[PDB]
């Protein structure tokens, strides 16, 4: 893969909305799956 | 000078080169638009011509099946095929040549070397021998500005009546 | 390079159309390769030459035969694909397509970058042509069988929506429109 | 001229990796988080990075189709919505009973609830931007037609996004040809509006008008024929229009009046949809077309005939104004600040004339009765309008500072402006003083009168009367017009003057507005609001460039935030500092007409009638005597239409109620900011970093506080967001209850 | 009719008249003037029902 696009997709903005849609996701995900937890259920 | 309009002064654009030049621009608009232009939208307008003209005598006589196509009278024909498919056809596949037309028209202005209506659409190979080439363009241009007056008349004729040429 | 274009003898050889590839006839009016690279205009002109070759192929031997089971079952190719995506069959042929084309994106960025030419995946698992004159020659048979199994397919899909007649059964009657 | 350059610019990734290349000062890189901010304020100041006009110019016709582009993939993205995930055929068969709707959301943490009860069986966010009613309007009657609608909007934007590229980096034209100002007129009026409206005529005629009025005379959407049934079958359209049998014979023998049956002056509404007749648009637009296209004649081109705007420009000069207009051609066709100033000043005014116009004349069919849309469109069309405004202030100052040269306006009407700008300054600042004084004192006398328990005492319709007697002598007048002054029109302009209530359903759509003492209060607190943020924009763009205080202004530029604590304290004295305090004003003054027009349908206008005919309106007719005081719009209107928003959790308006804190948020959190200053800051970042240097975990790029004109912008966007975003909540979850 | 071309032929005429090889551009200005002007003088007199 290009290195000059790759050097692009290393810039903080880009790679700082990744990530936080990424994490942002798997909260989302989580919550879909099991929905509702207040506390830890032991 | 103007050989057709001889107390007239000639066309300044009109030099002296171009088939069928007898100096006939009263208006002299080959001075504001280009010359190649001009000829190029000529012998279109020419060669729709005289297809629709043996169109109209050809239609009179023999018809092809379906009562779409059925129709005497040139103008009735039109409208049975507009919604039908025919006129569809027509439009779409001459839309078709003129869209690629388009792009040949560009770079003969810019200056690609194509003389205007060259399409180099010469399978039996009349007009091979420069001499032969000549006289054949000036009768072309010759028999299409006749039928462009030709098919005026048709037209405006089956207007004024209501049947077709060779009925009238 | 011949100067005027061999397809269109009253306009010029496009300018980007070297004469060297296959297929090159100097066909380009609309002066696509003006402003794209040829390089991505070729690799994406023989994937849709290749995938177009299956389709026709597929049509075809679909309505001529389907496998021996009763999830297959005899249906016109056009209703067979929202047939399949309900049973989940199509989704699995999108997961290798999905495979193999997270992995081409790799190929055409090194192609773009001059390491690789376009449409070559180096496959000849029989070995068919080994020798550079016959690869050659099967390169322009490729393109024109692609070229016209890319028109073919456009053909018989909208004639079925016209029609609700198969290849064969159109073939078979033959009736004109109203 | 057609004068280019080819192959200027390659097309490659390098460049996006270096960020601020485009900037001799940014290119070396960050030493200090102050280079980040700076890397975004000065990405689109194309003159800050070239002194090339050339230059300049091909990055901003580049950028333009870039703006393009974006405003195709959001329209595209409207109609898909439309066609996807919206209940508008179900809306198209019943209009009276469903509102439009045309967003869902997923159900994630409970937010399903948003899915209101819209009718048609669907559930969805209910919209308020006036889709449905443009739709119908265009003879839409499927999902089918919108979405292809979608498709050649993501075609058009792919087509930009092209010609942006490719009029950059491929064949970027010379500055000469941008300089064809004749030319560029003559094609935006003749080809840009011109054929624009002709074309629109063509499809109003030949699709609009048919489609509309099967569907006005009670037909089944399903049963209404495609619109190119009408263009095949001329007969279908006979049916409706007889005309249609002539032809287009009247057309070219000047027959004009045979086509009184679809190009007609009636004025009024369409008694059915409440909406302008389709036939009246339909005329408006041939006109509109003919004038524009004689319009675009004007300027000389490539041939001898037409006008010079040079020549006209140096020809108009008396003996009040020296060399008059001399000099204004070389600078409008040298400074693109200088024409985007003008633009944005008439582009601004526009959108505010569109506000009133379109609801005292609603266009549309069932927007006049849909009162969340005609609250939103008039409200979302004056914001736009006061925000270009402000612009133009900014690129009137902008070009002072960069732009203007002496030697170019020697003794010309620019010279003579800045060389009284002391009298233009004081007497604007008396005349905010008195509008100030005797249009918010005259409300400060009645809240001190009432509460004093002197009633009588106050300016009131039942006290003291100050009548706008003019606005009434006007509504007078254009009441009167029709088979008189305006002698072939049936019927008046607007209903909002006099004449009849019009209703759809039982709601009312538009009557005679009223004008008491109560309108014409508020309408000197406009008067006086406007010539404050006058007073302010104008204040910057004549000292622009210096005062008495700061004789080198422009040197220090456009933006800085001060010259020092000398001279008794020079903050805020740059012309941004200008535009800074003037978004404040545009703020309150739009505001201010916002709540009017709020309170004033809801009060006078929108409401219900009875079969006998006993309106009964929103508030009841309670502006006259509760808009007269503060108390009273801070009860009657706040307080009181504050309920809806207010009580909306645990309902389908709940989101208005959460936006409406968030607002409220936004807005306070933009006073830290505002009131507060970068030394306090950067010495508290000097604590913080000590504790990341201890713990070995401090950046090479050093932090900074925002430096002090970024705290104001910061400030000014957060409480503009805040204040903004509030008023919605508040409207919306209002209207969509109520309305 | 006649009283409508009447009225063409005379104010385009006086459109080239006074609008001073032949420059198609001043001819192609003045009889659009002149279809202007004609068309707004025809329509008017319709509308009096004089012609
Ligand atoms: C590489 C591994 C792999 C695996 C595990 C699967 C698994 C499946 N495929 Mg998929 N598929 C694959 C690759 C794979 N596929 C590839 C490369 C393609 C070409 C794009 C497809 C195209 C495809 C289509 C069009 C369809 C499937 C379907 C299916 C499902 C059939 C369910 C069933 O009832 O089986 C029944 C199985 C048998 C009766 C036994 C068959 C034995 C054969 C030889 C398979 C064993 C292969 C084994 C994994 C590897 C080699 C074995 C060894 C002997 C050499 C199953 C989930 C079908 C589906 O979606 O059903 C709902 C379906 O319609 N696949
Ligand atoms: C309508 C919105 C819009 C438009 C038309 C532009 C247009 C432009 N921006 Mg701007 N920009 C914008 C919004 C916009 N921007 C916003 C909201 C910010 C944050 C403040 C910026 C911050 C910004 C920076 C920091 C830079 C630009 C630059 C540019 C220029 C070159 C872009 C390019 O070649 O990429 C081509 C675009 C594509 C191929 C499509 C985008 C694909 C992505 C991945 C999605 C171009 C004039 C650059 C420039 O060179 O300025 C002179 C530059 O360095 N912009
Ligand atoms: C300004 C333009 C605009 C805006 C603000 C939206 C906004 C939205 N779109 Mg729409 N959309 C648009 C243009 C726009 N769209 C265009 C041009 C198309 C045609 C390609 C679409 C086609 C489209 C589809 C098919 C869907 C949406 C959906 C949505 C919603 C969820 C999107 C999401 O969560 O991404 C998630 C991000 C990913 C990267 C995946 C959101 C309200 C979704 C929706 O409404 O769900 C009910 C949805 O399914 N949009
Ligand atoms: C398709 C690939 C492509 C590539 C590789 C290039 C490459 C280049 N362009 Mg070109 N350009 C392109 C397409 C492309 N462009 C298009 C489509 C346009 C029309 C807009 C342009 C118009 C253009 C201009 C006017 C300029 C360039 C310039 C450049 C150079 C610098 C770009 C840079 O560093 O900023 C990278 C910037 C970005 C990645 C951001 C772009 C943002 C886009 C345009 C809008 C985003 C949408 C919206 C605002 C998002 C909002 C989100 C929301 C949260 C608010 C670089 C050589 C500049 C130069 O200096 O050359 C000498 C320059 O001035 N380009
Ligand atoms: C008939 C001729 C014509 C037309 C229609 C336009 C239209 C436009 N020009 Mg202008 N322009 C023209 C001639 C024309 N120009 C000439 C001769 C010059 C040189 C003097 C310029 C120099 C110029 C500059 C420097 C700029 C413009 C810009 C614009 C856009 C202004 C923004 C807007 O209103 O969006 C309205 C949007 C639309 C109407 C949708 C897009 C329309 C596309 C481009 C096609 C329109 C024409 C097409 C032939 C119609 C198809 C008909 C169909 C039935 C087949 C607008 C698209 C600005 C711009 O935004 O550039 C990108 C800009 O900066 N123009
Ligand atoms: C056609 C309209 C138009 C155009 C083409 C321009 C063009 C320009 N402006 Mg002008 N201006 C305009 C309208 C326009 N402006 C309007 C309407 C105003 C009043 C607000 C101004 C006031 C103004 C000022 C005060 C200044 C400019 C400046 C500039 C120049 C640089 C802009 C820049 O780099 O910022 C890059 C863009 C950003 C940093 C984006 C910031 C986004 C803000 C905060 C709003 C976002 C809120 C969003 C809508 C909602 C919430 C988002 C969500 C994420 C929470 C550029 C020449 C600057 C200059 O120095 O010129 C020489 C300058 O100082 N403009
Ligand atoms: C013999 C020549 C002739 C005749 C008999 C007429 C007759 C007429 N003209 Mg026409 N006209 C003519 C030549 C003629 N015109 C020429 C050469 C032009 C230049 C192209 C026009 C341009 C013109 C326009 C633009 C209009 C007329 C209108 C009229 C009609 C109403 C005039 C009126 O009293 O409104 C007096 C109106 C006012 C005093 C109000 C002024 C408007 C506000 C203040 C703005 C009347 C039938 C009008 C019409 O057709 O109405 C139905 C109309 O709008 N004429
Ligand atoms: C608008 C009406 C302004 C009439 C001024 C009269 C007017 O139009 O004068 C115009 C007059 C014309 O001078 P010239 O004959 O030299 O103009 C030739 C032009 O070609 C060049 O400008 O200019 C002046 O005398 C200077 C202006 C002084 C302005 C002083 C008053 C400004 C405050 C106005 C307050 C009223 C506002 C009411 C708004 C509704
Ligand atoms: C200089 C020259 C002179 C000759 C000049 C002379 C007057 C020029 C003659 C040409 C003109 C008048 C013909 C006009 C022809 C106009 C066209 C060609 C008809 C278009 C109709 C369409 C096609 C629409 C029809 C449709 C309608 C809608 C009805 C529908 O039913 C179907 C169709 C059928 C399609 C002389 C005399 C001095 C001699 C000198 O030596 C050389
Ligand atoms: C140059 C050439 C000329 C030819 C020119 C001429 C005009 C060429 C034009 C050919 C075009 C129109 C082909 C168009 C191909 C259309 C495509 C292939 C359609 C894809 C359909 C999809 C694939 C369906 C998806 C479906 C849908 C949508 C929805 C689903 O539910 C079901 C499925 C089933 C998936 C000549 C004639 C002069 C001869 C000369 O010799 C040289
Ligand atoms: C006079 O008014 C003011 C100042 O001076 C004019 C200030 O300076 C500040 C202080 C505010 C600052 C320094 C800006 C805050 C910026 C942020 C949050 C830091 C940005 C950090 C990142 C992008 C990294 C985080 C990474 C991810 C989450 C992915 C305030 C409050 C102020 O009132
Ligand atoms: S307080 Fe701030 S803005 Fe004012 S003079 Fe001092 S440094 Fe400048």
């Amino acid at each position: 893969m290009n290195k000059d696009l790759l050097k692009y997709l290393s810039t903080a903005p880009v790679l700082g909305v990744i990530w936080i849609a990424i994490t942002a996701a798997i909260i989302v995900e989580f919550n879909r799956l099991y929905p509702d937890a207040l506390f830890f259920p032991l | 000078k103007s050989k057709a309009i001889p107390f007239l002064d000639r066309p300044p654009a009109l030099d002296g080169s171009m088939v069928g030049d007898v100096g006939f621009d009263p208006l002299n608009i080959s001075s504001y638009l280009d010359l190649r232009w001009l000829r190029e939208s000529e012998i279109k307008h020419c060669r729709i011509a005289m297809l629709a003209v043996v169109g109209w005598f050809v239609q009179e006589v023999y018809h092809l099946p379906n009562e779409i196509y059925s129709s005497s009278v040139p103008t009735e024909a039109f409208w049975k095929t507009l919604v039908t498919g025919p006129m569809g056809q027509i439009v779409l596949w001459t839309s078709l040549f003129e869209m690629i037309s388009t792009p040949a028209v560009i770079q003969m202005l810019q200056g690609s070397g194509r003389e205007p209506g060259y399409f180099g659409f010469d399978p039996l190979g009349l007009g091979k021998n420069p001499e032969l080439y000549k006289r054949f363009q000036l009768s072309e241009l010759k028999n299409g500005r006749l039928a462009m007056i030709a098919i005026g008349g048709l037209i405006h004729q089956s207007f004024l009546t209501h049947m077709g040429a060779i009925q009238q | 390079k011949p100067k005027w274009s061999k397809a269109l003898p009253f306009m010029l050889w496009p300018q980007n159309l070297d004469g060297t590839m296959a297929g090159d006839v100097g066909f380009d009016p609309f002066g696509f390769t003006n402003v794209f690279d040829v390089k991505w205009m070729r690799e994406a002109e023989l994937k849709h030459c290749r995938i177009a070759m299956l389709a026709a192929l597929g049509f075809i031997v679909q309505e001529l035969w389907t496998f021996p089971y009763p999830y297959f079952s005899k249906v016109p190719p056009v209703l067979a694909h929202d047939v399949y995506v309900k049973t989940g069959g199509m989704s699995q042929i999108l997961l290798f397509v999905i495979f193999f084309e997270v992995i081409s994106l790799f190929a055409v960025s090194q192609m773009m970058e001059g390491k690789r030419e376009p449409g070559v995946f180096h496959f000849d698992p029989l070995g068919l042509a080994k020798d550079p004159d016959t690869f050659r020659k099967y390169e322009w048979s490729e393109l024109r069988n692609g070229r016209l199994a890319m028109i073919a397919v456009g053909g018989f899909i909208h004639q079925y929506w016209v029609t609700k007649q198969g290849i064969f059964e159109q073939l078979a009657n033959f009736r004109p429109l109203s | 001229k057609v004068l280019i350059d080819r192959n200027v610019v390659p097309t490659n990734f390098e460049k996006w990796s270096k960020p601020g290349h485009f900037s001799r000062s940014l290119a070396k890189g960050p030493k200090t988080t102050t280079w980040i901010w700076n890397l975004h304020a000065d990405a689109h100041d194309f003159d800050s990075h070239t002194n090339s006009l050339e230059e300049i110019s091909r990055k901003i016709f580049s950028a333009h189709f870039g703006q393009l582009a974006v405003i195709f993939i959001w329209l595209s993205g409207m109609y898909f919505h439309g066609a996807k995930f919206s209940n508008y055929v179900a809306w198209l068969n019943n209009p009276i009973n469903i509102k439009p709707s045309a967003q869902v959301v997923w159900p994630i943490i409970g937010q399903e609830i948003l899915n209101a009860d819209v009718g048609g069986g669907f559930q969805g966010i209910q919209i308020t931007s006036g889709l449905f009613q443009l739709w119908r309007a265009s003879g839409i009657t499927n999902e089918m037609q919108l979405y292809v609608t979608a498709i050649g909007g993501l075609f058009m934007a792919s087509l930009m996004l092209f010609a942006g590229w490719f009029h950059y980096h491929k064949a970027a034209p010379k500055l000469e040809w941008f300089q064809n100002v004749e030319s560029m007129l003559n094609h935006h009026l003749a080809g840009l509006l011109g054929l624009g409206s002709l074309g629109w005529t063509g499809h109003l005629i030949h699709v609009s008008l048919p489609i509309n009025k099967l569907l006005d005379s009670g037909i089944v959407p399903a049963q209404i024929p495609l619109p190119h049934e009408f263009i095949l079958n001329r007969n279908l359209m006979s049916e409706l229009y007889p005309s249609f049998n002539k032809g287009l014979l009247p057309f070219f023998t000047l027959n004009w009046n045979e086509y009184n049956d679809f190009l007609t002056f009636k004025g009024g509404l369409n008694p059915v949809t409440g909406g302008l007749w389709l036939t009246d648009i339909a005329h408006h637009h041939l006109a509109i077309a003919v004038i524009f296209i004689i319009a675009g004649h004007m300027y000389r081109t490539n041939w001898s005939i037409g006008h010079s705007l040079k020549e006209i420009l140096d020809a108009h000069k008396g003996p009040f104004t020296g060399e008059g207009h001399r000099g204004l051609f070389e600078i409008l066709t040298t400074s693109w600040h200088a024409q985007l100033a003008i633009n944005l000043a008439m582009l601004g005014s526009l959108s505010i004339i569109v506000a009133h116009h379109m609801y005292a004349m609603p266009p549309y069919p069932y927007l006049a009765t849909d009162y969340p849309t005609q609250l939103s469109l008039f409200t979302h069309h004056m914001w736009i309008g006061g925000f270009c405004i402000v612009g133009a202030g900014a690129h009137a100052a902008i070009f002072m500072v960069r732009d203007y040269s002496p030697a170019q306006n020697y003794n010309n009407l620019l010279d003579r402006v800045i060389r009284h700008r002391d009298a233009i300054i004081s007497h604007l600042n008396w005349v905010c003083i008195f509008l100030g004084f005797h249009s918010f004192g005259l409300y400060i006398h009645n809240d001190t009168m009432r509460a004093l328990g002197r009633p009588q005492d106050m300016f009131s319709d039942v006290a003291i009367q100050l009548q706008p007697i003019f606005a009434q002598w006007i509504q007078n007048c254009h009441s009167i017009a029709p088979g008189n002054t305006a002698p072939n029109v049936l019927a008046t302009t607007s209903y909002v003057f006099g004449g009849d209530i019009i209703s759809v359903g039982n709601k009312i759509a538009i009557m005679p507005m009223s004008l008491g003492t109560a309108d014409f209060m508020v309408h000197h607190i406009h008067a006086f609001t406007i010539h404050v943020t006058a007073l302010i924009l104008l204040k910057g763009v004549l000292f622009a460039r210096n005062s008495r205080l700061i004789p080198d202004k422009a040197n220090l530029g456009f933006r800085f935030p001060c010259d020092g604590p000398g001279r008794g304290g020079t903050c805020q004295v740059s012309g941004w500092d200008h535009v800074f305090l003037g978004l404040f004003w545009m703020y309150n003054s739009l505001s201010i007409v916002i709540f009017h027009f709020s309170w004033k349908m809801q009060s006078d206008v929108w409401g219900t009638i009875s079969s006998s005919g006993d309106i009964s309106h929103i508030t009841r007719g309670n502006f006259a005597q509760s808009a007269i005081t503060i108390n009273g719009w801070l009860r009657d209107f706040l307080w009181a239409q504050a309920s809806q928003v207010i009580q909306s959790y645990g309902s389908s308006s709940s989101a208005y109620g959460l936006m409406f804190l968030g607002a409220h948020f936004v807005w306070a959190f933009s006073l830290m900011f505002l009131f507060s200053g970068r030394g306090y800051w950067q010495e508290l970042i000097e604590s913080i970093v000590w504790a990341h240097n201890k713990l070995k975990v401090a950046p090479s790029i050093q932090p900074r506080a925002l430096s002090i004109t970024q705290g104001r912008a910061v400030g000014v966007a957060h409480y503009l967001l805040g204040g903004i975003a509030t008023t919605w909540a508040f409207f919306l979850a209002r209207i969509i209850a109520i309305g | 009719s006649a009283s409508t071309s009447i009225i063409f032929i005379v104010v385009n005429t006086i459109c080239i008249i006074l609008g001073k090889n032949i420059n198609l551009a001043e001819l192609l200005a003045s009889m659009s003037l002149g279809h202007i002007i004609s068309s707004a003088t025809v329509i008017g007199l319709k509308s009096l029902n004089i012609i």
